[PDB]
């Protein structure tokens, strides 16, 4: 129909030549192209749906899917091998999705679509590599959402799967923080015993209630840089992105696009329109080429952000450690994992200890304090380099120069 | 366009036109940077002066394109050696304060620049460097006065009835009729040239016919302003009583701390060091008056003597002796 | 990590609380006074959660994760009558026996402690009609007889018998010393449970809370049952990040592992701004978030001289820009006080407005919440105890506390109050002593 | 940058009706604080900012925080202006009803609750960056005024010791009341001379007789006399509201003002102003009449008012060669003392953009704030009548109240020590005027 319409358009100015008016009909053709081909990619084909749907999972803007399904994929993430069944991984996202928000949308009656493109992808580490660290999730789109949704194209640079590694160190580290939460409150709650106990029984329960505290540290900073994260990065980018893609809801007169070069000299970009001026006498939407713009804008704005850029020369560095923010940060995180690895260690010989002397009341096996005060000294070194790091990542960022950046290191203190 | 409100935002971005406290509170929230180092210091990290400028921008108004668009800059030549490409004046006779060598621009979009001209915006941009010296040292002085006024160690009656005298009252004296030059000097040229050019302009585009005639008009403005006696021929004597009364406040910051070990109140102890402290601010002090006096009546003389305001009559007013 | 929650109502209070959580929660996800969906077929997008706090059966009718249990049949009745067929009547439970002998602990940890097959029978039939239990919610009323007793038997039987589960009991305090000595008995008794058993417990003072309703609402005839709306409020809040999940704090056990920094400070202190859900005034978020500090606003009793906020967590609601929560929280990093043995910070949470609650003007943009771990929760515990210990050394009402109990002997159960009472000490005790910055260096230098 | 005004007592707080109707015509902000002008512009002529609070509704809230002992005149403010002002600064604590109108009842009132109104001041100074000063609304004759404003100046010359506390206090003309009113005058001009910054003074004798020779009500209704307080303060605070090249902070007007913290009780005059024989009073015409005896706010007339410093606010279509032609005039008028400079500061303020040239009101009009020699003989009444009265007839059973009430012997020397204190303001004034102030300044070198 709009063919046969604009044909006729055209065909009724061929003897104009190259024209005035041929413009104006260039100009309402490609205003009703655009408008029509963002209409049926939002309606008919769930655009702006599959962008939420990605900031929510791969992004991960809903924690719910994220808890359900790191819990479900317990028993296969934490088999450090290879030779994972990755077909137990399908029901692993079903049931997540299920146990989820997200069955509002597997449910739904026209959207399911949106959530049956959702699948999962295991990195290349090598043998006895940890399921842990190979498991990714991912969004597969066919076209036309394919052609202006980028997202882990097979040559790109998987901005996407990058996100999801760097933000599932997190959510690593918040599960098994709650899972050892919860064994340690299992653990001191145990303590119901009469006073009348050997005062080693006192001694464990302050040890553990010390330990407990700085645990809590650990998981405080950890929970901090991760809503910080989701918070003025991601957020604050995706939001910027749904504006730019509403552009037209009478949004703030910001008209003046302005360029800025790394010298300071910014300059008003072209010709400075008139006010609407008039002497004679209709949405402006985005086109294909302008939302895969738009697309890959928002994801370098999260990539090109002073934490997430790395492996280049265009890094600057932050002083007092003389590295890049995302390596101080990722090696933050490690010896996170790292805390929460001897702590559970810990939890365990606890367990060990109190079952083993309501067997046998201080009567056999006492030994076990032996390798429960190696671990202690282990710990509390383990936090001290802990402590140490965070000084100077707080040291990094307060003399960058960036106010958000001197903020953030304040909080973190 | 509303070529009106361009030039009203380029008179409040440059001139000061009902900008005021736009500057004053620039220069609050950079008062210690534009008197650092005397200079650039091995390309000092003046970066966070920048940072400040656009942390303001962004709470600036999104409708005015100008300020938008201002771009701070510190320019490697002080506003006397800028002033001295055009003007017959002499410059300095050493490093000399961060705000001599500030400094802004605007890259006007087009076709705004056909009308607002490069050299126009050269105009106001040492129109606005020798304004936010002047308002700069308004502000020394503002805040000395408000130390003078608001720490106890001057406020206290005391002083042996003599060290009160010959330190504090004429502390207040110098420092009131600095005052009152700083004051005065800004009042004249404030509302007797850029007042007076800014309603020339206003009246020209009351139904103009032609836009060279516009041009002409502002051109011929910022050319009053810049060939204007306080702009073009006293900048010498203007630089020296800037020095004197930035050492001046220096002197008064530094007695803010400095004089609580002279009176009991210091409670060595009014050893004869102190004694020794206080005959050295009663020499400096007189060192501090004697100089102002002296280029004060330079600087009333080359005023009579030389040709047009009667706003040099207030000026004269103001600084002639009894 | 993540689940579903059962909520236990017991006692009068507590049920009426409940009322009043229901009522909101409804309003929150427009479920409706009978659990059916008041939502069109014509939008079937749902961004929330009820899950967690109902149970949605096959016939689009939503049952809440609620066990409701007293020992006087009449309130969890008249309940039911305003939520027509809302909870489930096969969830109630009441023992039939007649009405409390007193209104004493005792009376409620027998009618416990006689029935505790038919407790954890409903208990078990609530969880296994889930997949994913994470917790409990009980609304307490901790100075109450049926408060004080069924919620000391509650956690005795689910300290052990979910060993995984967070459970938290909300416990709301009261204000006046007309009854001090029965009233003061059943708080220590209770709080013997509550520091012993229990994994969280929220605390509310009925002297802010008659204040605040005295203040915002226009109407000198004050009933506890707008009392109970703030602290249905404050649950609200507080679930508020499981009911609309959102970026950060999936389920209970995340914003307790950011709350409870250590088994034995897990009392928490609430703060609300003036909010709209109950029967305009305009501010900031920056104004919401100083508001959150002001001593009229907390709900439990404040004495804030100089208080050592241990771990604050805020819950900020509405139209918010992270931009004016970084500058509040730069004002009140060097405003609240922090112990110097903490490096970190107060826990910041945007959370997201219920969609189906009705579009508000823009001149209430933003409330807001605080749960703060702060020592001078411990001022409602001291006026409990320094009633107990002078009335119990003379042994005042010492007889209704041994209905049923293995211990009938006088002196046994002055026992058992002396040990609740030392539990209550050392509650106290390690609540001043995490004060000082020695605190850790039981194992940071003690190597 | 901000200024909080602080209005104590019942003139304090009548003060404060009318000049924040005042500043809410000359901002088009009505009677509820919405702005009445059409929101399709979003650029602004003015700074609201530094006396006014901008909160998420876009709605003005004048800071100020409004003190008394009787709740009848506050709550008659915030009647008039419905939802204008913020309750939450609204102070009076209801400690009982004042114990007669003794000094000692507004100090003590303030010593019992300054937790209470300190705790105010910092809510409001919370919702601003950058906070420059107070304004202190009171009389001097009330014992709510004087008392109350006495202890707000003590608490705010320490407890905000970086800020400008302005006082602008109405004095008042012989009353029947004149032995406890010279009292209360005297106790409070110790902390006016003591910790306020600057203080503008007015005479009620001068402001009824101006009042009963401009209104047409022959009766002088002192609710009528406190529009002129009101103009005088904004036409002080025009420079910084609609601001201009000059003086975009009191700092600037009063160290223009105030050559040193002995010298700081200015003398405002205006001329002209009608309120709801034209002659247009041409600029020049105004510059010359503000020298005029007649025209002053507090009564001097003498043949010799050696002025120390002025400064001039003129407002309205001024032409400047008309200002110099003035200046020449005045210059050779105005005797200034010979050890000082003889600079008149003429800072050519703006009119109002949103209030509209009103009918019968002169094209130009002018603000003089002058540091005379002769502002004392505002002080000559309460000194006489305190030195006749305290020396024999003490009425001093009145001002017994909380640390003065521990002994007769304390009132006693708190009036000695007040009076003493106003003597040394006297004996500056006296001295600042002779030549010999700078000799053993400068001479003696
Ligand atoms: N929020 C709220 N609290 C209440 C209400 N009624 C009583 N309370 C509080 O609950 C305490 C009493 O506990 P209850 O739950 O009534 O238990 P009880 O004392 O044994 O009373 P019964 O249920 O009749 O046996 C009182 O001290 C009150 O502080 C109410 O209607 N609403
Ligand atoms: N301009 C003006 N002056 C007033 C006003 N009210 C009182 N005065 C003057 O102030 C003097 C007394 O001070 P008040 O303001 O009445 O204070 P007060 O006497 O302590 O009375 P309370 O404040 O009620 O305790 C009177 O002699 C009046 O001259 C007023 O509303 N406007």
């Amino acid at each position: 129909e709009f063919s046969k319409k604009y044909h006729v358009l055209y065909q009724s100015n061929s003897y104009r030549g190259i024209s005035t008016n041929f413009f104006e009909i260039i100009n309402d053709q490609y205003s009703e192209i655009v408008n029509h081909t963002n209409q049926i990619l939002n309606q008919k084909f769930h655009y702006r749906d599959v962008v939420f749907a990605l900031k929510n999972i791969l992004l991960m803007g809903k924690s719910d899917f994220m808890d359900a399904l790191i819990e479900k994929a317990n028993d296969i993430l934490a088999t450090p091998s290879d030779s994972l069944p990755n077909y137990k991984l399908t029901r692993v996202l079903q049931e997540a999705v299920q146990l989820s928000s997200l069955r509002h949308l597997m449910n739904s009656p026209r959207n399911s679509s949106v959530i049956n493109g959702l699948d999962a992808r295991v990195l290349d580490l090598g043998h006895g590599s940890v399921g842990w660290d190979v498991f990714t999730l991912d969004y597969i789109l066919y076209p036309p959402l394919s052609l202006v949704l980028n997202v882990n194209r097979p040559f790109g640079r998987k901005e996407y799967l990058r996100i999801f590694n760097f933000l599932w160190r997190f959510k690593k580290n918040n599960y098994f923080y709650q899972k050892e939460m919860l064994k340690s409150n299992d653990i001191i709650r145990s303590f119901k015993k009469i006073r009348g106990y050997n005062p080693l029984i006192r001694d464990i329960i302050n040890k553990l209630s010390r330990i407990s505290i700085l645990r809590t540290q650990f998981q405080q900073f950890n929970s901090k840089m991760e809503s910080y994260y989701l918070n003025c990065i991601i957020e604050e980018n995706f939001k910027e992105m749904t504006r730019k893609l509403q552009r037209t809801e009478n949004k703030s007169q910001n008209q003046f696009d302005l360029i800025r070069l790394n010298n300071g000299t910014i300059e008003l970009n072209g010709i400075l329109t008139p006010k609407a001026e008039v002497l004679t006498k209709i949405e402006k939407t985005l086109n294909i080429d302008e939302l895969e713009s738009v697309h890959n804008t928002f994801l370098t704005n999260i990539l090109s952000h002073k934490l997430f850029a790395t492996n280049t020369s265009e890094i600057s560095v932050g002083d007092y450690s003389g590295q890049p923010y995302p390596t101080s940060l990722v090696l933050l995180l490690n010896s996170v994992y790292e805390f929460v690895k001897v702590y559970c260690n810990l939890n365990d010989i606890g367990y060990e200890i109190f079952i083993k002397m309501n067997l046998n009341d201080h009567e056999a096996s006492n030994g076990l304090l032996g390798k429960f005060n190696t671990n202690l000294k282990e710990i509390v070194s383990q936090y001290k380099n802990f402590k140490d790091r965070l000084y100077i990542f707080r040291a990094d960022l307060k003399n960058d120069g960036d106010e958000e950046l001197f903020l953030l290191s304040k909080s973190l203190r | 366009y509303d070529l009106i409100n361009v030039l009203k935002h380029l008179q409040q971005i440059f001139l000061g036109y009902q900008s005021g406290h736009n500057v004053l509170k620039f220069l609050t929230k950079n008062m210690g940077e534009l008197t650092k180092h005397y200079r650039n210091d091995n390309n000092a990290n003046y970066d966070k002066l920048l940072q400040n400028f656009e942390l303001e921008r962004q709470s600036e108004n999104p409708n005015n394109l100008m300020r938008q668009l201002l771009m701070i800059q510190f320019d490697t030549e002080t506003l006397p050696q800028v002033l001295s490409h055009y003007l017959q004046i002499y410059p300095e006779v050493t490093p000399k304060s961060a705000i001599y060598h500030l400094k802004f621009d605007i890259n006007i979009p087009y076709p705004l620049n056909i009308i607002i001209s490069r050299t126009c915006m050269i105009k106001y941009q040492i129109i606005l460097r020798y304004q936010l010296v002047l308002q700069y040292h308004s502000r020394l002085l503002d805040e000395t006065w408000m130390d003078l006024n608001k720490t106890p160690s001057w406020k206290y009656r005391g002083y042996s009835h003599t060290v009160k005298r010959r330190i504090v009252r004429a502390t207040r004296v110098l420092h009131a009729k600095m005052n009152h030059f700083i004051k005065t000097i800004m009042e004249y040229f404030n509302q007797n040239v850029i007042d007076k050019e800014v309603y020339s302009l206003e009246k020209c585009y009351r139904n103009p016919t032609l836009a060279v005639a516009i041009q002409n008009e502002l051109e011929g403005g910022l050319t009053n302003i810049m060939t204007n006696r306080c702009l073009s021929d006293l900048i010498p004597l203007q630089l020296q009583i800037f020095d004197i009364v930035y050492k001046f406040c220096k002197f008064i910051k530094s007695m803010r701390a400095k004089l609580c070990q002279l009176d009991p109140v210091l409670y060595g102890y009014q050893e004869d060091a102190a004694l020794e402290l206080i005959q050295k601010l009663i020499e400096y002090i007189s060192n501090a008056s004697s100089i102002f006096r002296k280029c004060l009546i330079n600087f009333t003389q080359e005023l009579s003597t030389e040709k047009f305001a009667a706003g040099i009559e207030r000026v004269l007013y103001s600084i002639v002796p009894p | 990590m993540g689940g579903e929650i059962i909520t236990l109502q017991a006692g009068q209070c507590g049920n009426h609380v409940g009322k009043f959580l229901w009522s909101q929660l409804a309003k929150e996800h427009a479920i409706g006074t009978d659990g059916l969906s008041q939502l069109p077929d014509s939008s079937t997008e749902r961004d929330d959660d009820t899950k967690p706090f109902f149970r949605e059966n096959c016939r689009n009718k939503f049952t809440p994760r609620a066990i409701m249990m007293d020992s006087e049949p009449s309130v969890i009745a008249d309940v039911e009558n305003t939520f027509r067929g809302f909870f489930d009547p096969r969830n109630t439970w009441v023992a039939s026996d007649g009405a409390s002998a007193g209104n004493s602990w005792a009376n409620g940890y027998d009618i416990g402690t006689r029935n505790q097959d038919d407790i954890l029978n409903k208990i078990d039939k609530e969880i296994d009609s889930t997949d994913n239990f994470e917790g409990f919610q009980l609304l307490h009323s901790v100075a109450g007889g049926t408060g004080s007793g069924l919620g000391s038997n509650l956690l005795e039987a689910l300290c052990d018998r979910y060993p995984k589960k967070i459970l938290t009991t909300y416990s709301v305090f009261p204000a006046r010393s007309s009854e001090v000595v029965v009233q003061s008995y059943n708080t220590i008794l209770a709080l013997r449970r509550l520091i012993e058993d229990s994994d969280a417990t929220v605390v509310f003072d009925n002297a802010s809370l008659l204040n605040i309703s005295g203040k915002v609402f226009r109407n000198p005839n004050i009933d506890l049952q707008h009392t109970n709306q703030l602290i249905s409020t404050i649950i609200s809040s507080v679930t508020n990040s499981i009911r609309f999940p959102s970026y950060m704090y999936s389920s209970m056990s995340s914003i307790y592992s950011t709350l409870i920094p250590s088994p034995e400070l897990h009392f928490l202190s609430p703060s609300f701004t003036p909010f709209t859900s109950d029967y305009h005034k305009c501010h900031s978020s920056y104004d919401v978030m100083l508001d959150l500090l002001d001593p009229s606003n907390s709900l439990v009793s404040t004495a804030m001289n100089n208080p050592t906020y241990f771990n604050v967590y805020n819950t900020i609601i509405g139209n918010v820009e992270p931009r004016q929560i970084s500058r509040a929280m730069t004002k009140l990093q060097q405003r609240i006080k922090f112990p110097s043995w903490s490096s970190s910070a107060m826990h910041v949470n945007i959370g997201r407005r219920s969609p189906y609650l009705p579009l508000q003007p823009n001149e209430n943009e933003v409330s807001g919440m605080m749960l703060s771990n702060m020592s001078t929760v411990v001022n409602v515990f001291e006026n409990a105890c320094n009633t107990f210990d002078k009335v119990f050394a003379k042994g005042a009402f010492l007889n209704n506390y041994n209905v049923g109990d293995l211990f009938q002997s006088m002196q046994n159960v002055q026992d058992e109050f002396a040990e609740s009472r030392e539990v209550v000490q050392s509650l106290m005790e390690d609540y001043v002593a995490a004060e000082q910055d020695s605190y850790l260096d039981d194992v940071l230098v003690d190597d």
